[PDB]
């Protein structure tokens, strides 16, 4: 029953297809085309639409999506794509025609793949379609599936409230599972959760069968910190769909929210003894045994497993739960055996072994597995950012700078790595010109990050100007307060005279963080006092 | 309005692309293609293959005389070079050769890959030459036969007076000029009966076949009437019918023709023929059943191809290539002056049909 | 950049035309294009080819030992397939048949008019697939066997012991397993002479040869240090290169290796590395010269295909394709003529390998 | 007396069929020839002291000394084996159908155990003399450690062999370049002693083993 090809519609598609790997496109884009154009046939078609937008160019893509369209209609996401590329070039009234098209067709009528699909379109383009889609709810308002588009349209826009109002208006909104979600979307990014939990649990009982209404009221119930309904709702999807492994990792996930670490370790155990999700389980199992009794068990779970990106993470956890128990050795044992297991894992845990022995303040034990982790491999900048860090933690300042300087030859743009070399000179050099210039290198990278901030006023701080270094560590304390920004700060108004406010701010920062020891060095060495 | 097989294609350009990749040998494009249209005939057609162009130029004229062969002819089969049959009056057909035989091994190389036109090529050689082949026979084992390459003189037709009663009329090769001989020597045998004999018996076996023409200009001095054989292929030019022409030296003798399962082509056709329009009968086993035409085709380029354009009909329903002619009496071959008649069972078995078949007639 | 070649191309498709046009038969585009892969796959090089999915399904149970059906060894016999042999562990190991049986019926149909091929594909189907033999067992009554079709694997290495001190070892065909076996095997051998071996024959005749990493590993498995073989292509992943590791239960061994007409890739990859490292000796007839590893590219359509990815070299360098290994000793086969189960009196070189054996090792002292 | 051959590359061939008086010269003078014939080194010789009755002890003691560099060669008369030798240490075989005995008998028991060759016949004849060793020998004869019972042996022609990768068309030259070698006629040009008898070519073989391994 298939069809037979012609002299030549069989060289230009050759062609082409040779061209597709050759990363000729053009080529391929002309001869598809041109045999979309006369052969009329609906693969030809559907292969130049998909080259066509593929490469970008549109006008072509618009001429072949309309062709393909016209070929074989039944197929509906052709006529889909036809209607989304027409509204791109603005026709307004044809891409209605192929709306009423795709709609109306009265089987599987689905306009969430319409917003899926206008979710990466820009928003000129998105506001056309919208005109189109009140145009045509103006011509067909009587079913919830047009409101449910239109609002999942003016959702992609960035206005929620109309929306919300539309599907508020119409019962069968309710009654319909996908225009409730809809609504319950809108609430979450309306930031009234208040109001999305009691219509979450009406769209469960109104429609069970819907696992995902229930999956969002438990969410939405963990972002409330209602922790103990969030695990009974988690619990009764397990009894619900036991065989989904997503649904009993985020109950043993809720019930790690509610200290019931005896349910969330057996849940963990549940989704090892699935084999799915295993390394998120493990994260979680080492998580419960630095808040539960036993580790052994946990470093079997994170034993059992192969390679894996999110066991790294885990990783993580496994290292840090092993200080805490204190077999600090049988940590470094396993982190080398998995070091052995890959290389490019082994960098990784190599960067996780030094920071999280420096986490535990073992900074020699740290500072030497970074070394090794360097002479495996010296290429890596992480590396040498992490015994960089390491170093002044002990001190080595000239370690520090070294590592800091190769980071910043290997990667210029980084502006992380300009910032601390930046702030270690003028810490330890007489002259800050050259650190003041780093910094600048910095901040022209990145000005608004707290850090990048917080060190541009410490340097102005050195040099001697007062006013940019007070307005700057106040920028870096606004994005995200530190004790190291306070004591900078104290130091900008100890230059500046107002001693009072750098008390106050100081006090108020000892309080944020009163286990800080540099903010109340500062304070000593300026006020006098431990505390001001 | 069919659905165009798009993915085929994209399939073989994912293929080629793949293949250039990963092969060892760095390997152009051109030899890529070429091995791709060079089994896409083969695969298709056995006996088809790409005449490329300087092999079409060859095919234009002999390249020279001096080298002849081993005068047996082939058809592939299952991927191995078959013997159709062991011309008469040649060393392979002297030498312990049985058409039916399967050649594995030619000058010391397999033939189970390559199409029977190479085989045919190897075979030829330069006269008075040995040559080695290595030929399984009814599944037993490989065995070594050494033959000598000569130039071969067929000389077409043989007529015997095998008794008085009887001539004993035999064909070796469907050359040209074919028909012309055959017509003297019932002349002849006419003569030696003062004009007038009891039955004829063309033992056309163990022949592998040639030219059209004079099939259907022998099939004509023996018949009068109806098609001798009629051509059918997809072409428009593919129709190709003859007929019969009242001129028949034949005498309306009665006629028993042989086919022993060594016989392709022409030999079949005039055999189909001769009982279709039940001017006589068969005695000799099922045949080898070859009636594809094959024709030279030229191409956008100097280049050619040799697709089977058309296959064989005789004068009724029935198709030479699908399943060959066959005999309505099956006579297993055996061994039971001395006339040729008493050496070949068959040869006995027909003289005595006819010896039978005298007294019905009467007169 | 490289231009797409389009001469050859538009050739092609006027040819494919062409075909469609004049070709007796009616022929669609799918065949045409099926017929034209498989044709450059195999014209390329004698051994590359497409693999349609019968023919991928066969090469997967060759090359992986693991097949469904009733372990069975059997021949013809006066148009009744005669069970050879009974492999042992299989349905009908526990369904009590022996050697002779003469199986006749295949669920009630005869085996009588049905091809060797027809019986063998009619006895194998889908694992757990019950199935009823009616055989009969030298002349018997017929009687019929309930078994169930189930997975099984086919035994790829043979051993025996010869002589006190001196064994006998067989690898028909490299497969993925093999390795594993020959290693067990060797220690049985060893547990079968209570430690101590003097001599062993390893017969590798008529082994037309298996997947790379298996021969690899057996030849891993005697040889201790040192490079096995590697791999030389153009593609970057071809250039392969593996090591002989330490372990070896072999416990350097004198080894005679035999080598015949019929053994080849992975046959003759173990006997170059076990000759072009001092370990062992190689005596026989020629070797069938072949060296390229071939990968088993997959396709979207369930039919993969076969290519020469690369060539391959003996540790010492040497290009083996299209030579073939010269065994050290040189001999043919051939009868003696002198003026219990023991296959050293049934057989020439086997003989004579143990010969070479017990001389070596009465040339070690005592 | 004597005769050399060089049976194969780098394993020439001699035989003592009487120890004659002159023969040692006569056996140097072969070493010599056949060490030119096969450039300065063989992989091992096939002494053939079978079916030798006797001779005159000068002869054997001699013969013995051809081989062999020190010790006593043989005494009942103590004859010693001077360090001046041209076989050079060549792996000696020597091969005793049984009929070997006295001169023959004397040589290959000294070859022997010196442990300077080995013994790969029969049980010899049995024909006072003492070995190197202090074991006597016509009193109860020598043992060849490996016996090989006087056999002949014959090859079949196969009508075919196995088609070599070299046959096939469009077959991958090697990569080191070298002519691949093609299945042609495969006829015997000559029968060499190797094949006549079973223990020429069990000799073969087995010196042919000791060159390949323990070479390390």
């Amino acid at each position: 029953k298939y069809g037979s090809f012609s002299e030549d519609s069989l060289y230009s598609l050759l062609v082409a297809e040779l061209a597709g790997q050759r990363n000729r496109f053009d080529i391929a884009l002309s001869n598809y085309v041109v045999q979309a154009q006369k052969t009329r046939d609906p693969g030809v078609s559907e292969r130049a639409f998909r080259i066509a937008e593929y490469l970008g160019a549109d006008q072509e893509a618009l001429d072949t999506s309309l062709l393909w369209a016209r070929s074989a209609p039944d197929n509906l996401d052709a006529q889909r794509a036809a209607a989304i590329q027409l509204a791109r070039a603005g026709r307004y009234e044809e891409s209605m025609v192929y709306m009423e098209k795709v709609l109306n067709g009265q089987g599987d009528t689905h306009f969430d793949f319409l917003a899926l699909s206008a979710a990466e379109t820009d928003p000129d383009t998105r506001a056309g379609l919208l005109q189109s889609f009140d145009h045509l709810l103006k011509k067909y308002p009587n079913n919830g599936q047009l409101l449910f588009g239109k609002a999942l349209l003016l959702q992609q826009d960035g206005r929620p409230d109309e929306a919300l109002t539309l599907l508020e208006d119409n019962s069968a909104s309710r009654h319909e599972v996908a225009p409730l979600l809809l609504r319950s979307r809108l609430l979450q990014s309306m930031k009234r959760s208040d109001e999305a939990l009691p219509l979450l649990k009406a769209g469960i009982k109104e429609h069970p069968d819907d696992k995902r209404v229930r999956l969002a009221y438990a969410r939405l119930l963990v972002e409330q910190n209602r922790l103990d309904d969030a695990k009974a709702e988690f619990a009764g999807l397990v009894q619900q769909f036991p065989d989904d492994d997503d649904l009993r990792f985020s109950l043993a996930l809720v019930c790690l929210e509610a200290q019931a670490w005896d349910e969330a370790r057996i849940y963990l155990e549940e989704l090892v003894e699935r084999d799915s999700h295993v390394d998120a389980a493990h994260f979680n199992l080492g998580r419960l045994a630095e808040e539960q009794k036993d580790t052994a068990r946990a470093l079997d779970e994170y034993a059992q497993v192969g390679p894996g990106n999110d066991f790294l993470p885990a990783q993580l956890r496994q290292t840090d739960v092993l200080l805490k128990a204190g077999r600090v050795d049988e940590a470094a044992q396993r982190l080398d055996k998995a070091r052995s297991e890959q290389p490019d894992y082994a960098i990784q845990l190599y960067l996780i072994e030094a920071e999280a022995l420096s986490n535990n303040d073992q900074q020699e034990k740290a500072w030497q597995a970074i070394q090794e982790g360097l002479k495996q491999y010296p290429e890596d900048l992480n590396l040498l950012y992490t015994r960089s860090m390491l170093a002044e933690k002990r001190n080595d300042l000239a370690q520090m700078e070294k590592d800091l300087r190769f980071v910043i030859a290997r990667e210029p743009d980084n502006a992380m790595a300009l910032n601390a070399l930046g702030y270690t000179l003028a810490d330890r050099t007489t002259r800050y010109g050259e650190a003041r210039e780093l910094i600048l290198k910095a901040h022209k990278l990145n000005p608004d990050d707290p850090a990048i901030l917080d060190s541009m006023g410490w340097i102005n701080y050195r040099q001697g100007k007062l006013a940019d270094a007070e307005r700057y560590l106040r920028q870096a304390l606004q994005r995200y307060p530190d004790h190291e920004v306070a004591a900078h700060l104290g130091e900008v108004l100890w230059a500046q005279g107002r001693q009072g406010d750098a008390r106050a701010i100081w006090r108020e920062y000892l309080d944020k963080q009163p286990d800080s020891d540099v903010l109340r060095r500062t304070i000593k060495r300026l006020t006098g006092a431990e505390t001001p | 309005s069919a659905p165009l097989p798009l993915d085929e294609l994209r399939t073989f350009a994912e293929v080629l692309d793949r293949v250039k990749a990963a092969y060892v040998e760095p390997v152009d494009d051109k030899t890529l293609l070429e091995n791709a249209i060079k089994g896409m005939l083969s695969n298709l057609d056995p006996h088809s293959a790409y005449l490329g162009p300087e092999d079409f130029a060859e095919l234009q004229e002999s390249t020279s005389g001096e080298f002849g062969g081993l005068g047996i002819e082939v058809g592939s089969e299952d991927g191995f070079i078959k013997v159709v049959s062991p011309i008469d009056d040649t060393p392979a057909a002297r030498a312990g050769i049985q058409p039916g035989d399967l050649i594995v091994q030619i000058d010391g190389k397999p033939t189970k890959g390559q199409s029977m036109t190479e085989a045919v090529d190897s075979m030829r050689g330069k006269a008075g030459s040995p040559i080695t082949l290595t030929i399984v026979r009814d599944g037993g084992r490989p065995f070594d036969v050494e033959l000598k390459r000569a130039i071969i003189k067929v000389k077409s037709v043989k007529s015997q007076v095998l008794e008085p009663g009887y001539a004993y009329l035999r064909i070796t090769q469907f050359q040209v000029n074919t028909g012309e001989e055959v017509v003297k020597a019932l002349n002849q045998l006419r003569k030696d009966n003062k004009g007038r004999l009891k039955g004829l018996v063309l033992d056309l076996r163990n022949n592998p076949g040639g030219v059209l023409q004079s099939a259907v200009e022998v099939a004509d001095a023996f018949l009068t009437k109806g098609l001798i054989v009629y051509t059918k292929g997809r072409i428009a030019n593919s129709e190709l019918r003859f007929s019969a022409d009242p001129a028949d030296p034949s005498d309306k003798v009665p006629l028993v023709v042989l086919i022993n399962g060594g016989s392709a082509a022409a030999a079949e056709i005039v055999a189909g023929a001769l009982q279709d329009q039940k001017r006589a009968i068969l005695m000799g086993t099922d045949s080898f059943g070859k009636g594809s035409v094959q024709t030279v085709l030229p191409l956008n380029n100097d280049r050619a191809l040799k697709l089977t354009t058309a296959l064989y009909y005789t004068p009724n329903g029935r198709s030479i290539q699908a399943q060959g002619i066959v005999p309505d009496i099956e006579v297993g071959r055996a061994k039971v002056s001395e006339r040729p008649q008493d050496s070949d069972y068959q040869l006995s078995q027909a003289l005595s049909l006819l010896k039978g078949l005298s007294v019905t007639r009467g007169n």
